[PDB]
């Protein structure tokens, strides 16, 4: 109910897909999912706006 | 008690004493806090005439706070008072006119500033009546004087709730420094329902003149 | 002939002696029948708000037909010379700055009235899109200090790079005074881009000197390009090695940049005082509240009044007033100690024969990109 | 005043405005001039932007 952050085990399509870069691809990864419940739009700043 | 120190001065083409409320303000004054006043009057406004008079009352006798009075609507004066405040740490205020009449934004020091209001408040107000009538106001021009850059933003800020459906036509600058036909050019091609103009009367003036030619001044605009 | 006053503030008396002096060259100069020419001056003593008391009093008096300013040799805060802008500006009487190239007067919103033939510090980016065209850096950090002048060098900078396709990341923005600003470089680690580029005070730069060296930003694979005010003062005796810099010409030199814009005014004034229905500038501060209407024409010819050959090199006003063309002459911290790597005049950097030096040692240091 | 004064403040005199560039002796220390921006006066809801 209280959200902080979280040390979890995620498995997808899309990470499938990340190691497969990852072999194809020189570059290591480390993935943490994004705080924010949604991806997120752009929008006015409340008083920034 | 405290017996503060304080001046009021009051400017005008219009009869009237600071004696007379002189004593009034005092009487009305006396119960709520103590004050010692010193009154002033001068008939016409200069920047040297102001700097010189207020740097002379105020060396003589250490006042803490004074208002200012006018029956002239002058630009130019509210920054020149308000300068004097940022070096002087001197509360300032003013109550008709020129002094009440709005001013640049004020410097990191505290100025002096009775007659500021957002001038995106002013435009919200102003929005209210094209709320009610208006609707792609014809344009918005950042001309002269203070905030043309401020404004700018505004319009934009007031367009991006994009809560109803606004839009703009016109968005340009300028007036005298060259012809003013780069910018009456620009201006022909809007065609919009409502003008929107930040410019000083003196600009206004021109523009008045500019408008006629340009045919502004003709229903729809 | 009628003698037409000028007025100026100065540094010293010496220097209103060579006003002077140049003024009476100046009969010889711009044909003598057409214009008479007389020179005012003051020598600046520092009382902040009765400088300007006594310019109203005396010189709009004395209804100069323009005025020039310097930077006063005593130091205090900056950019003192912003209330006779605002004076004048009732007036509407062009001024002409010698030593003001901060860009703090810059906003001619409320600076209308206000002129200098110096660039200011904002419009060293130029430098730094061609330096960094050269290079073929896209990838930069910008570091600033949060005013009107840190914000307006990331505006040009960043407009410059418009023209290109946007660049930019990691911009970073910092708040003066502060001595502790390591947090933010740890920050920095991170990005990508290891060139960075910065603007601040002296004062400033100090703490971000000391800051950066705690953390080891200044190691090779990393280059540094700055603000004449960052090479300068107390900022070098914590300093690093191996960065960019540079030093505006005739920075030094008052006087003779002096001569140069009264014999540009000239044309301004004698080339304007052919044409029909000119208005003398309000005489007397007291019983005026109008402008000047002539003014904004006298900004329109002198937007094209043509000196280039001058003491100061060539000269030319933008839309925007700020010089054109301006040169700067690179400086590099070789053991410690500051050198001419080249020098930048015009459009085109030019390099002096002298060996370049990086962060690290080696000869050039191109790769910006370690990813 | 009695918000400032009354409240352990000391509402100094301006001093020095006319001659040299001494910095006025420094800025006054505590002059919480701006400490209250929404006030009422007679009831008056007065409160200041
Ligand atoms: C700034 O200009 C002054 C005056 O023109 C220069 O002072 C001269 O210095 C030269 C040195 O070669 C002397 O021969 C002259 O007697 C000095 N006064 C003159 C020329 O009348 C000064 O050198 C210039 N500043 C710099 C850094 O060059």
């Amino acid at each position: 109910p209280g959200r902080p952050t979280v040390p979890q085990c995620c498995y997808g399509f899309c990470v499938d897909l990340l190691i497969k870069l990852a072999r194809e691809m020189d570059f290591t990864y480390e993935v943490h999912l994004v705080a924010d419940g949604k991806f997120g739009t752009q929008e006015r700043v409340n008083n920034s706006n | 008690f405290p017996v503060l120190n304080i001046a009021v001065i009051l400017g005008r083409t219009r009869y009237i004493t600071e004696r007379d409320i002189r004593s009034l303000w005092t009487r009305d004054m006396s119960l709520d806090f103590d004050v010692n006043v010193v009154t002033l009057l001068v008939q016409q406004t200069d920047p040297k005439s102001i700097i010189t008079h207020v740097c002379d009352l105020m060396s003589g006798t250490k006042i803490h706070g004074v208002v200012f009075g006018d029956d002239t609507d002058q630009e130019a004066i509210a920054q020149i008072l308000d300068f004097v405040s940022s070096q002087t740490f001197i509360p300032i205020l003013g109550i008709h006119g020129g002094s009440s009449m709005i001013m640049a934004d004020k410097d990191e020091m505290s100025t002096f500033f009775q007659f500021g209001a957002s001038i995106k408040q002013q435009a919200t107000v102003m929005l209210n009546i094209m709320e009610e009538y208006d609707w792609h106001v014809f344009s918005v021009i950042t001309s002269n004087f203070p905030g043309y850059r401020d404004f700018i933003s505004f319009i934009k800020t007031t367009v991006d709730n994009s809560f109803v459906g606004w839009e703009v036509q016109n968005y340009i600058t300028l007036d005298t420094s060259y012809t003013d036909a780069q910018t009456l050019t620009q201006l022909k091609k809007i065609h919009s329902s409502v003008i929107l103009l930040y410019c000083s009367k003196d600009e206004a003036t021109y523009i008045f003149e500019e408008a006629r030619s340009l045919g502004l001044m003709g229903y729809g605009f | 002939p009628k003698i037409v006053n000028i007025g100026a503030v100065l540094s010293t008396k010496k220097h209103e002696q060579i006003f002077r002096e140049a003024v009476n060259q100046a009969n010889k100069r711009h044909f003598t029948r057409k214009i008479q020419l007389n020179a005012t001056s003051v020598t600046h003593r520092p009382n902040a708000i009765q400088m300007a008391l006594s310019v109203c009093e005396d010189l709009i008096s004395s209804q100069v037909y323009a005025i020039l300013v310097s930077h006063p040799p005593a130091p205090t805060d900056h950019l003192t010379p912003t209330p006779i802008s605002y004076t004048a500006g009732f007036y509407r009487i062009p001024v002409i700055g010698l030593t003001t190239r901060m860009s703090i007067y810059s906003d001619k919103s409320i600076h209308l009235s206000f002129l200098r033939t110096v660039p200011p510090y904002s419009h060293q980016a130029l430098v730094w899109f061609e330096m960094m065209r050269l290079f073929n850096w896209n990838h930069v950090i910008l570091i600033v200090s949060d005013d009107h002048e840190g914000r307006a060098a990331q505006k040009k900078l960043e407009t410059l790079l418009e023209e290109k396709e946007s660049k930019a990341d990691k911009v970073l923005q910092f708040e003066p005074g502060t001595k502790n600003l390591t947090a933010l470089l740890l920050e920095a680690k991170e990005l990508e881009a290891r060139v960075i580029i910065l603007s601040a005070s002296e004062d400033d730069a100090t703490a971000v000197y000391k800051s950066a060296a705690m953390l080891d930003m200044t190691g090779a694979g990393y280059v540094w390009l700055v603000g004449e005010r960052e090479i300068s003062g107390s900022a070098l005796r914590y300093a690093p090695d191996g960065i960019i810099g540079l030093q505006l010409i005739n920075g030094k030199n008052e006087s003779a940049h002096i001569s140069d814009a009264v014999a540009v005014v000239a044309q301004a004034i004698h080339e304007l005082f052919e044409m029909e229905q000119i208005t003398d500038p309000p005489r007397g501060c007291v019983g005026n509240t109008n402008i000047w209407k002539t003014g904004p024409l006298f900004k329109r010819v002198l937007m094209s009044s043509k000196y280039p050959d001058g003491v100061t090199g060539r000269i030319e006003f933008n839309e925007d007033g700020d010089r054109k063309f301006a040169q700067y002459s690179i400086m590099n911290l070789q053991n410690r100690k500051l050198v001419q790597v080249g020098i930048f005049d015009g459009s085109y950097i030019i390099q002096n024969d002298r060996k370049i030096i990086w962060p690290g040692g080696e000869t050039e240091r191109p790769q910006g990109y370690q990813m | 005043a009695s918000a400032m004064l009354e409240k352990h403040s000391v509402i100094p005199e301006a001093k020095t405005s006319c001659y040299g560039q001494n910095e006025r002796n420094d800025p006054p220390l505590h002059t919480l001039h701006n400490f209250m921006i929404n006030v009422t006066w007679d009831g008056k809801d007065l409160s200041f932007t």
